[PDB]
């Protein structure tokens, strides 16, 4: 049973810094590709951001340079760490298994 | 043996080939390298404006995803084993004769921890193997020259040695996997070199049908053509001595 | 020839009998690994309609085709590996016979240029190991004539003193060339302690298999050199180990030849 | 100027053979990936082969085993030997340099 729970969310200023996380379980975390997923309340599913097997790291334009994802796989933990944030960041965030369609729960990031 | 003053002057003079060297080759490789670099984002884009519903985080995220997937071991390619008694054979071979192309590479923690013992007693193991291969090459030139009768002789070993080693497989390596006469010619050289830069492999190729008697007949190749350009490199390195003498001396 | 062809025939053995520890190491894990690729790829497939399963194959090979013939299919680049910096460090490859194959030459000048380089290049980079080689065994043989000093008031057999020292010869050089830069490799590239031996033994070794190369992942200023210059170093010491090797399997052939 | 000449299509049997190709001038072919498309008239445009510039070939599932893409960077020309053709192969086949937007003319093969 493939289980992914997040944390790290919620109410935050514009500017001000925020780290989102994911305790993986159920599946082989290391050979796995991590993704962060973002459903905005007027649009669709958005990639955000994607750590490889080889730790090598994917971002969306409009998050690059400002968001950080990391992956801890000591503890099966994805990380996405968001700087500057904007009020355009507002949305539910959610962990993936990349093209796997394991998916998280969804943590409400606002960002007003 | 040698004194620290001649072995700091020979680091002197490999550092100035290594620097020399990385010139010549950014100015051949570099101004190729910006056009190719161009190309390919063009077909990235080229790709994203016929996929709509592919966004380009999307297609860079697969791309790592397939170029991570197949460095690990696993080929992205198809639903065509590279770990069978076959090319696994092939694989301990680059091993001992050190050429290590790295196109099959252990991806077990198990097969890491063999590899560095089978390198370990099989490089010397082969080395016995390969300087015997040497003297039989060399008892069959001076078998040749004895007919024929030291300048000419040694010319002769190594024209006709460029043509049986490295002209002759090439021609069908050529007619074979499909590349070009520089590029058949090259890979004999990095082959048995020991170099094995892996971009030029013989019997990689997945399209085509190989012959029975084509996969084990270039690992013989390998066999004979390494112990022929040992022969030659080593004349290179005495002819280097030679020229050093000369050059010291005047 | 009765020598050589019964050194073939242990050759072939070694082979085929590596062939198949290799196969049942691999094997398993990578019909594993090709199962989960195919899982992604369906599901890939799955959420993008618009693209079918040969454009997302053609694009699979088209990128790893790419890859291997010299241009990066991954960022925009406006990352070139073919600057002075890593030009050098390509040129190294070369003459130490290493090749990972990592950065290599894709314009036609640079492979005949690549020929004519590894032609003089590599034996001019012998006569280097060979003075590098003679500098350490110096080292070691300043370092020996004190501890061989004390073994001789013990009154330990002459051959036996022969036999102490190659044994801390063997031990001092795998702490200084292959323990201490893997541990700064693991510290650094994130590699296991594992992968860091068996990346210090295949480049060592001169087998570079490309598949671990430092200083590759998109740095230190002191790093790329400090790495190049343990290459050098632990090359002669590597070599020296080898023939140690190749000595005592021709020692060992003479005594099971007269027994 | 990009330029891609075909021949070989045309009105065939059912069962029988037939070989398209494709010259190609006005781009560096040796380092290209080329492939072939095929338009039915009830449908839309449906990559057919596409082989590499390192000569690694993939097909479509509905062609496999039956058509054979290859190409010969001395002449720069692609070909496509179709063998066993059924009538639903009947298609406008365009030549095509894969994702950089540069095709053929179309030649008809009629399969019936
Ligand atoms: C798949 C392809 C690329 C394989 C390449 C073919 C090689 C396996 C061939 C090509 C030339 C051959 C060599 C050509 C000449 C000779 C000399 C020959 O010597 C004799 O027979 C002695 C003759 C005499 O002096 O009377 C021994 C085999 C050998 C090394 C041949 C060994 C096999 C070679 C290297
Ligand atoms: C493929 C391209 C890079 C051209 C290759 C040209 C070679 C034929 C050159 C490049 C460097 C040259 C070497 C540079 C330095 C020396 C040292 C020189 O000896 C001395 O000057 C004595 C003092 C010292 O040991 O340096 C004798 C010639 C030699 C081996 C040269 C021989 C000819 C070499 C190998
Ligand atoms: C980026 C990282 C992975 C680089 C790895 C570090 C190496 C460059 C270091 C690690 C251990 C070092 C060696 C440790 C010990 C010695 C003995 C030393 O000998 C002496 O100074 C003589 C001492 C005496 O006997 O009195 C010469 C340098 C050398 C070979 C060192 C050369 C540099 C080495 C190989
Ligand atoms: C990493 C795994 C594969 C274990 C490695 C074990 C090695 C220590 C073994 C594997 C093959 C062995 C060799 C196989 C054959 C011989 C020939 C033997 O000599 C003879 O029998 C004389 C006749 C002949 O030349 O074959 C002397 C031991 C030796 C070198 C063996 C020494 C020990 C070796 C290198
Ligand atoms: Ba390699
Ligand atoms: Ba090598
Ligand atoms: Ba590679
Ligand atoms: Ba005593």
């Amino acid at each position: 049973q493939v289980q992914l729970v997040e944390s790290g969310g919620g109410l935050v200023q514009p500017g001000r810094s925020l780290r989102l996380s994911c305790a993986a379980s159920g599946y082989i975390f290391s050979s796995a590709t991590m993704a962060w997923y973002r459903q905005a309340p007027g649009k669709q599913r958005e990639l955000v951001a994607s750590i490889t097997r080889a730790s090598n790291t994917v971002y969306a334009d409009s998050v690059k340079g400002r968001f950080t994802i990391s992956r801890d796989n000591g503890k099966n933990t994805v990380y996405l760490q968001m700087n500057s944030l904007k009020p355009e960041d507002t949305a539910v965030y959610y962990c993936n298994v990349w093209s796997r369609g394991y998916w998280g729960q969804g943590t409400q990031v606002t960002v007003s | 043996v040698m004194k620290w003053k001649t072995v700091v002057a020979i680091f002197v003079v490999v550092v100035v080939y290594l620097v020399t060297g990385g010139l010549v080759f950014r100015a051949l490789e570099q101004p190729f390298e910006s056009s190719q670099k161009n190309t390919i984002a063009l077909e990235k884009a080229e790709f994203l404006r016929d996929h709509v519903c592919v966004s380009p985080q999307e297609l860079e995220t697969l791309i790592q995803h397939a170029l991570d997937a197949d460095n690990a071991g696993v080929s992205p390619i198809g639903n065509s084993s590279h770990w069978d008694l076959g090319s696994a054979f092939f694989f301990a071979g680059t091993v001992i004769t050190t050429i290590g192309y790295g196109n099959i590479a252990p991806s077990t923690e198990g097969g890491k921890i063999f590899c560095i013992l089978y390198a370990i007693f099989g490089i010397p193991l082969f080395g016995f193997l390969l300087a015997g291969i040497g003297d039989q090459l060399g008892t069959i030139f001076g078998k040749s020259i004895a007919r024929v009768e030291r300048v000419i002789s040694t010319i002769l070993f190594i024209l006709a040695g460029c043509i049986v080693f490295v002209t002759i497989p090439a021609v069908i390596f050529k007619y074979i996997e499909g590349w070009t006469a520089l590029e058949s010619i090259y890979f004999v050289v990095v082959t048995l070199t020991t170099v094995g830069f892996g971009d030029f492999v013989a019997g990689g190729n997945a399209g085509i049908n190989y012959r029975e008697w084509y996969k084990p007949l270039v690992w013989f190749w390998i066999l004979v053509g390494l112990a022929y350009f040992a022969a030659v490199l080593s004349m290179i390195g005495d002819w280097l001595r030679v020229l050093s003498k000369k050059t010291k001396e005047e």
